RNA sequence: UAAGGUGAUAUGAACCGUUAUAACCGGCGAUUUCCGAAUGGGGAAACCCAGUGUGUUUCGACACACUAUCAUUAACUGAAUCCAUAGGUUAAUGAGGCGAACCGGGGGAACUGAAACAUCUAAGUACCCCGAGGAAAAGAAAUCAACCGAGAUUCCCCCAGUAGCGGCGAGCGAACGGGGAGCAGCCCAGAGCCUGAAUCAGUGUGUGUGUUAGUGGAAGCGUCUGGAAAGGCGCGCGAUACAGGGUGACAGCCCCGUACACAAAAAUGCACAUGCUGUGAGCUCGAUGAGUAGGGCGGGACACGUGGUAUCCUGUCUGAAUAUGGGGGGACCAUCCUCCAAGGCUAAAUACUCCUGACUGACCGAUAGUGAACCAGUACCGUGAGGGAAAGGCGAAAAGAAC
């Protein structure tokens, strides 16, 4: 899949366009880390899909925030 | 001239429609013989074609 | 000579009977090519 | 036979298959090959209004 | 509506003998009639398997067209066309020749 | 109680054999048709509540259905059930 | 609605008759075996073999009601672990499979054109996978404009083979603006006042509008030629109807059809009125769109090969302000104009034709037109996916085989 689920992202299209400046195919793969947490609107421990400068955004929007918006794209935890 | 129902027929006589001033085609005036546009018809026809 | 084919149908039905065609996903698009052509043999291999 | 019976419940037109019918419904199999009955009219009464009851017992398990 | 069917009498227009009411024997889902004392057909017909018979043929009366045969108008002995539903009361044929039936 | 009257679609009409209608048809064998869907299972009881009497013997086959006829495309006859019966007495309707 | 009918090839017994459900046909129901989505579970497709629920022993398991699966929601059950959770289950709700095309997304070519070839192009097109409505999709300004104005979108004719990109080559090609088809606008980021007002939805019913099962619809004869007239002769009759099929030679008056007029116990497409049941208008005071915008690095898509590259998108880097605020006006700076992003709904002009109904051909006529006008996607070819033939019109009538 390459799916990071917290910022969304999804591998894209990209050209080589290096020296000798062939039409070839180089693409761009996004990063995904996973992670374990507390998050106190549970009595258990969690482990979320998460990745690199991701865990960034759970500062901006709160744990309990990102744990509700993950329930939204259909999580397992 | 043109009636409020009496606008369409004769038809199946063969040879033969029913018109009005508005529009009037050359192929009715050569088409056919002696064509039984009135009196008042010729008046007409000349402040439709100026 | 042999001309490459044995008597056997067993070795047929396994493939290219209604059960071996219809189960996969490539087997269930003959069947439907099969019925689009209005072709009577839809399978036969019995 | 009827087909319909307003609030006349079907639970005990049942009866019309496993009883009143019985021992004359389909008789005429393995005791007669011929064709030749005599009576086509009987062999057009006894199919047909046997289905209006149950057409009937559609509402039977009401009560 | 249908027209002929097998109750009444026809006065032919067809390429067969004519002047006599031709009587409706039968009619046929071919979109045909049989009408008796108007033409014969030959027919001697296939022989019995055993074994030796005298000559003779069948000699039957001749089917034709349902469309081109005309009812009998029971006034002045010719055929007349009929028209269907009357225009006061009962569903009866109009019988427009004359307004009578029989 | 037990069972409903249902079961009781056994046998159909008798056909003709060599084995049968020479010298046993109202005596010992008779040759019959059987329906689609019938039992052998209880046949022995089936029969002695429909026609009230008891077998001894019954061997149920179906040979080889024929398909030569009428062709145009030749029409087949199917497989369909023949019973060799040991009902010893004759009935007719 | 009619006297012949119990389908047909195929007759006939017997019986229903010829009025009361003979026979046939339409609306809207009851249903619809087993394999198949296939769905208790399993197999060598139609077979075999189980469970829970209800009732029971006339006494080696019947016969009815139910049991596949995903998510959502609801209710049972249940570890390490106390609470909890994971595990184990049932049920309703939407989906499931088969289509013809239209329609939203995912992955994604190369022959080719450049008389070669690498950038460009073939093209986000094919193809394979998925989704989804009767239409999808689009939309109610951080849009365009140009110092004047427009004031949501869609398509058609234009703007324009122009402004412009590009081994500057082959290719590719805007934007403003105009003519036309067409045009109700509205809710959230919460909770008050006061009410159930705006605007709908579901079904019922009334009314209008469309489509229905169905019924009616004008006139001619004899003689002549011939095998026979629809043609000749004698002349009459009709026509919103002398389109078409014809029929024994050429039919308005013989048949079917046509132009036309009616009809529906009742169904069903569309739009209002209205009961029931969900929905709920205005004003006030709050809340006011953030990992977003601006800006780098490397790319994609925009006509545009990154260039003077704005725009739109973002792998990656940096990351605010939030009204002495912030976007855009094809680099950048300044001024000025013009909007207020980072949230949804949604008219109609539009697309297509499985399907319904009306209808047509200076088109073909059996080596044609579909491969197929006919027991043809059959015969037949091949392990198979797949490929695929030959075959039309007696006569008025079997009158077609007596002896």
């Amino acid at each position: 899949s390459r799916v990071c689920q917290v910022t969304g992202k999804r591998p894209v299209t990209g050209n080589n366009r290096s020296h000798a400046l062939n039409a070839t195919k180089r693409r761009f793969l996004p990063n995904l880390h996973s992670h374990r947490f507390w998050v106190e609107s549970e009595k258990r421990f969690v482990t979320l899909r998460v990745s690199a400068k991701g865990m960034r955004v759970i500062d901006k929007k709160g744990i309990d925030t990102v744990l509700a918006e993950l329930r939204a794209r259909g999580e397992k935890y | 001239e043109l009636d409020e129902n009496l606008f369409l027929a004769a038809r199946n006589l063969h040879k033969v429609d029913v018109r009005d001033a508005t529009g009037i085609d050359p192929v009715s005036l050569i088409a056919f013989d002696k064509v039984v546009m009135t009196a008042d018809a010729v008046k007409q026809v000349e402040e439709m074609l100026a | 000579m042999k001309r490459t084919f044995q008597p056997s149908v067993l070795k047929r039905n396994r493939s290219h009977g209604f059960r071996a065609r219809m189960a996969t996903k490539n087997g269930r698009q003959v069947l439907a090519r099969r019925r689009a052509k209005g072709r009577a043999r839809l399978t036969v291999s019995k | 036979m009827k087909a319909k019976e307003l609030r006349e419940k079907s639970v005990e037109e049942l009866n019309t298959e496993l009883l009143n019918l019985l021992r004359e419904q389909f008789n005429l199999r393995m005791q007669a090959a011929s064709g030749q009955l005599q009576q086509s009219h009987l062999l057009k009464q006894v199919r047909r209004d046997v289905a209006r009851v149950k057409t009937l017992l559609n509402e039977k398990a009401g009560a | 509506a249908a027209k002929i069917r097998r109750d009444d009498e026809v006065i032919v227009l067809t390429g067969k003998d004519k002047g006599k009411r031709g009587k409706v024997k039968n009619v046929l889902s071919s979109g045909k009639v049989i009408v008796e004392g108007i033409n014969l057909v030959k027919k001697h017909q296939k022989p019995v398997p055993a074994l030796n018979q005298p000559g003779g043929i069948v000699e039957k009366e001749a089917a034709i067209q349902v469309s081109n045969v005309a009812i009998f108008n029971a006034a002045t002995g010719k055929a007349d066309r009929v028209g269907f539903r009357f225009e006061d009361g009962k569903k009866v044929r109009f019988f427009k020749s004359n307004s009578e039936t029989i | 109680m037990i069972r409903e009257e249902r079961l009781l679609k056994v046998l159909r009409a008798p056909h003709v054999s060599e084995k049968a209608s020479t010298a046993m048809e109202k005596s010992n064998t008779i040759v019959l048709k059987v329906a689609k869907d019938a039992t052998k299972a209880e046949i022995k009881a089936a029969v002695q509540k429909l026609f009230e009497v008891e077998v001894e013997v019954v061997n149920t086959l179906v040979v080889k259905g024929k398909v030569k006829r009428h062709g145009q495309r030749i029409g087949r006859r199917s497989d369909w059930k023949k019973a060799y019966v040991t009902l010893k007495e004759g009935q007719n309707l």
